[PDB]
RNA sequence: UGUCCUACGCCGGCAGGCGCGGGUAACCCGUUGAACCCCAUUCGUGAUGGGGAUCGGGGAUUGCAAUUAUUCCCC
């Protein structure tokens, strides 16, 4: 290979550091919200080559995907891939990321307080559920 | 000018006959080929972006030296070693919507035909066009 | 309120057979293979309490031993006390336990406060 | 006109086929170059490395590979080979070509002629 | 060992039969 | 801090 | 304490290579990654562009090894 | 079935093809 | 003629030592083209003499509990391990391996001669047999341990080894053990 | 081993549904088409792409009953 000018050592998107010199689907998947294989589906649906690193890219290749990478629906990213489904609130099938998941996970926790049911309850002695 | 699929190098006759399936353009491709999985034993995507050529090529091949090949037999071919977590693994048969896809694809291009058996096998159309790319990978072999 | 995006007075009048796109699997499966004579009884129940009570005033209770029933959005706003083996327990129907069990709301065990261990 | 032969490992058989040909060696339909435990390969090619291209002039065989494992089946192959090779040098050659044979092949590999008696037990 | 046994040789002789056909086509 | 109509057998957990 | 292996090139890495790699007699991805702190993958690729330019011979390619030999 | 087991003999290697390749073939129990 | 791996010449090396020259078999009438021949060493006493001593590094190297079944994947890593030695020093690398395992047994041992609780041992001579195995397996466990968490593959560190311990160099693992029984042993005697 | 075991096709990302045949059995499953292992590709010594517990959402079977997840699949 070859040494880039243009290259960023360290990456914030999203409210979150990713490491530049891991490779570019394992450094998405750093984030919280995304793994690798949602990673792989979204650098494939922007059409960006595989091989090369998280420095090594052009901006709007990352804006592009970032752009994707909140709204799958539009990018053919399929119902069946998504983070949350059926939403109780609104049903709406959405994908949800880092700062996203932790105040979705903390409102389901709510609504099984209000409702005081035995998952709920146990949860909140801080015990195992299933 | 005598040569057989047989008698020829193997994965090096993967990669032509997929060459070849690629070149030619002509095939049904599903949309899906860049979310879907392969097996459900599988982890993650496949790294080959053009994995349908390969695979392809692959029940081409399948379907020569064993003929009468159905859907399930296929699925189980592509099978393989299932992570259970903790618990101790097993077989996972493949994905049965990309064999039911490939084998559909390549009876498109009448390359292979349903048989009155009840499964599939080679068209004879089909069999002279592999012992003819099995004669290029022995020319690209011996001689070189 | 609202439940997948769908108001509560739109459930009320949801039809029985488009509720089979709502719930989650388990629930769909549960009322796809449909609901035995005890649990029919036990909406007859409540119907006749909710319907002859007072309207300022909540309901009078309805004691019960179904803990497979699941809660239908009609049932939003009865009084419904449910058995845990030992002791019945008094609770409300919420808008927000439309895809819950009735047994999970009653608990039948105690949690466990550790005390000093014997001879082991 | 012809020979046909076995050799066994555990479970692994392979069926030798011996006749006049043009020194042509396959086994199952394929070379014997081309199989894929190809660090296995010397181990295959034994015959014909220890004998020479000479002994196989007019020579064509055929084999049959059936049950066991990988490297049993390996195993099954070359003896089946040997074999083959000794009992037409028995049957449609003279004696001392093949008494000097199985001196060669009992002095470099004893497996070569004789199968391992030991198998997987209960 | 001086005897193959029963489902070896089975094997044996059912592979040999079979070459001997295939051998018989061509 | 008791809700209104809950037992002592679900006091425990709350 | 933590090992830092550049992940792509330098200028010095770059004179490294194309000058004092090629006589170091056995070649291989773990040597020149551990010499001068390459990681493995861009060690393969150096090494693979290096059999490319033809400075260097190819003798043995596998999955798990490849060696390399200097040029006369 | 059990009477359809046939056991070999294992000397020179056995040619199948060879006449005298009964003498080879065994049908009855050894020892 | 028989090679080893198609290309190793075994006419060529020579054993240095008297002792050693009827237990390691690699010279003319036990060279085989291939270590892997499945044969019963273990059979009897005594008979693993005989077996090619590339065969027992092979044997000895997948002995660790994962590797414990791949015999295939070893001789591979036998066969790299050997192309590196014949890269590096340009000698028959079978010549190598002898001089490594005659310069690396231990000479003399402690042993415990009376009852449990005796904690006085006596230094005693060794067998020639023992001497080879011991050989075999601290060339083997040097290799595995050096190459455990690193970027050096098994073959490297392998190869490395078997460098150190053909020239003598207080490098391999092997000779600090051999020097650490051998001066425990003096200090027994 | 088998009257629930499945052959084949279609509909399915995936677990699964739908139409049809054989087998009360050296016949049909089944030439029992296993995994390690081999060949290449990527990874590169770090709580890391090792390891998977734990939880969060959906989907589908087994059944009178899966709420104190039966089981499996997908993020």
């Amino acid at each position: 290979l070859v040494i880039p000018e243009k290259f960023q050592h360290i990456l914030r998107v999203l409210n979150t550091n990713i490491d530049g010199r891991r490779k570019i689907a394992f450094a998405i998947t750093a984030i919280k919200g995304v793994g690798r294989r949602y990673a792989h589906v979204v650098l494939r649906k922007a059409d960006i080559d595989l091989t090369k690193r998280a420095g090594e890219l052009t901006e709007d290749e990352v804006e592009r995907v970032i752009t994707i990478m909140q709204n799958p629906r539009q990018y053919k990213i399929p119902d069946w891939f998504l983070n949350r489904q059926k939403d109780v609130k609104d049903g709406k099938y959405s994908q949800v990321l880092a700062n996203g998941l932790d105040n979705k996970l903390r409102e389901d926790l709510e609504r099984l307080k209000k409702i005081r049911a035995h998952r709920g309850l146990r949860h909140f002695w801080g015990l195992r559920v299933r | 000018p005598g040569v057989t699929v047989k008698d020829v190098n193997q994965q090096e006759f993967v990669r032509a006959l997929a060459a070849f399936l690629k070149k030619s353009g002509k095939l049904k491709v599903p949309e899906w080929v860049d979310t879907v999985k392969l097996a459900k034993h599988k982890e993650l995507a496949p790294y080959d972006e053009n994995w349908f050529y390969t695979r392809a090529a692959s029940t081409a091949r399948h379907l020569y030296l064993r003929g009468g090949a159905g859907v399930g037999s296929m699925t189980k071919i592509y099978g393989g070693r299932q992570r259970n977590g903790v618990m101790p693994s097993h077989f996972s048969r493949g994905s049965k919507s990309v064999a039911r896809r490939v084998l559909q694809a390549l009876e498109g291009l009448k390359m292979v035909e349903k048989d009155q058996d009840g499964g599939r096998k080679l068209t004879p159309q089909g069999q002279r066009d592999l012992d003819r790319i099995a004669g290029q990978v022995a020319a690209a072999n011996k001689k070189h | 309120f609202t439940y997948r995006g769908v108001d509560l007075d739109q459930l009320l009048d949801m039809s029985y057979e488009q509720l089979m796109q709502l719930y989650s699997a388990r629930q769909r499966r549960r009322l796809n293979r449909g609901l035995r004579r005890k649990q029919h009884s036990l909406l007859k129940r409540l119907r006749k309490a909710k319907k002859e009570a007072p309207p300022m005033e909540k309901p009078e209770v309805v004691k019960t031993h179904l803990r497979d029933m699941i809660i239908l959005p009609e049932m939003v706003g009865s009084m419904v006390g449910v058995y845990n083996g030992k002791t019945f327990n008094q609770v409300e129907i919420k808008p927000e336990m439309i895809g819950h069990y009735l047994g999970e709301f009653s608990i039948t065990y105690k949690p466990v406060k550790h005390g000093r261990p014997g001879i082991g | 006109q012809s020979v046909q032969v076995f050799g066994r490992k555990k479970t692994a058989t392979a069926v030798a086929h011996c006749k006049r040909g043009n020194g042509l060696i396959k086994v199952n339909g394929r070379p014997l170059e081309m199989i894929e435990p190809r660090t296995l390969q010397y181990k295959l090619l034994e015959p014909v490395l220890l004998l020479g291209k000479e002994r196989f002039a007019g020579v064509d065989i055929r084999v049959r590979v059936k049950g066991g494992g990988h490297v049993a089946q390996i195993y099954a192959i070359r003896q089946s080979i040997s074999k083959a090779l000794v009992a037409y040098y028995q049957k449609y050659v003279d004696e001392a070509s093949k008494k000097e044979i199985k001196d060669i092949l009992i002095q470099y590999d004893r497996t070569l002629l004789v199968a391992d008696p030991r198998r997987c037990e209960s | 060992e001086e005897y193959v046994g029963p489902r070896l040789s089975r094997r044996i002789l059912q592979q040999a039969r079979q070459q001997q056909e295939e051998l018989e086509a061509e | 801090k008791v809700p209104k109509g809950t037992s002592s057998y679900q006091a425990e957990w709350i | 304490d933590k090992l830092n292996n550049l992940v792509l090139f330098d200028k010095a890495t770059y004179d490294k290579l194309c000058k004092e790699v090629p006589n170091y007699k056995l070649i291989t991805p773990a040597v020149v990654s551990e010499r001068l702190k390459i990681r493995g993958s861009l060690a393969r690729a150096a090494l693979q562009e290096l059999l490319s330019k033809g400075l260097i011979k190819l003798v043995s390619k596998h999955r798990a090894q490849v060696i390399y030999t200097r040029n006369t | 079935r059990q009477r359809s087991r046939a056991w070999l003999k294992e000397d020179e290697p056995l040619n199948f093809l060879d006449p005298k390749v009964a003498q080879r073939v065994l049908a009855t129990q050894p020892g | 003629d028989i090679k080893l791996f198609g290309k190793w010449s075994t006419d060529d090396v020579q054993i240095n030592d008297i002792s050693l020259q009827d237990y390691i078999a690699v010279k003319e009438k036990y060279a085989k083209y291939l270590p892997h021949s499945a044969g019963r060493y273990a059979a009897k006493r005594f008979r693993k003499a005989q077996c090619p001593i590339v065969e027992r590094l092979t044997n000895s190297m997948m002995m660790h509990g994962r590797n414990n079944g791949k015999k295939l994947m070893t001789v591979r890593i036998v066969k790299h391990a050997f192309e590196i030695i014949h890269l590096l020093t340009g000698e028959n690398p079978l010549q190598v391996l002898v001089n490594a395992i005659i310069n690396s047994g231990p000479r003399e041992d402690s042993t415990r001669i009376g009852r449990a609780g005796t904690v006085r041992r006596q230094a005693v001579d060794v067998s020639p047999l023992r001497r080879v195995n011991q050989a075999i397996w601290l060339l083997c466990t040097g290799a595995r341990e050096a190459a455990f968490r690193n970027i050096k593959t098994i073959a490297e560190c392998l190869a490395d080894e078997l460098i150190n311990a053909a020239k003598g160099s207080s490098n391999s693992y092997a000779i600090k053990k051999k020097d650490e029984l051998e001066r425990v042993a003096k200090s027994n005697r």
